[PDB]
């Protein structure tokens, strides 16, 4: 089993930027994809960015040049840098850990998410 | 590796699931 | 067992790409 905890969000002026953090507990499986999603109230959840065990990244086209996913150099932690924030970027941002193993099959674990609120006058 | 290959195919799979989901709810 | 998974995902991804292609215009 695997457990994720996001942090780094909160309130921010439009034009700012945040580094969100997803701390991963438990086993780090040999086949794993860590993903960042967001969900605005009412709207459907939106996959923003993924990173594999070997550092290969996969972005949603709409944010490929504004958001950046990465992994800490040593810690069991992945980051999402979200730059040039606009009010439209207000949402809960969720981390997930997903894959498959020869022993237990598909797996899929979700964080509880960190709320980001982008303000303007 | 073969584990890297599955990881890449799964990453691709999840991206396509979400893109279809967004496109299904949008048009439907 | 791993190569079996590769073929499984190839087919799944292909059908998903075909849905994306159609549901785009439609």
């Amino acid at each position: 089993q695997v457990q994720l905890q996001e942090s780094g969000g909160g309130l921010v002026q439009a034009g700012g930027s945040l580094r969100l953090s997803c701390a991963a507990s438990g086993s780090i499986f040999s086949i794993n994809v860590m993903g960042w999603y967001r969900q605005a109230p009412g709207k459907q959840r939106e996959l923003l960015a993924s990173i594999t065990s070997r550092g290969s990244t996969n972005y949603a086209d709409s944010v490929k040049d504004r958001f950046t996913i990465s992994r800490d150099n040593a810690k069991n932690t992945v980051y999402l840098q979200i730059n040039s924030l606009k009010p439209e970027d207000t949402a809960v941002y969720y981390c997930n850990s997903r894959g498959w193993t020869t022993t237990r099959g598909d797996y899929d674990y979700w964080g509880q998410g960190t709320q980001v609120t982008v303000s303007s006058g | 590796q073969l584990e890297d290959k599955v990881e890449e195919l799964l990453s691709k799979n999840y991206h396509l699931e979400n893109e279809v989901e967004r496109l299904k709810k949008l048009v439907g």
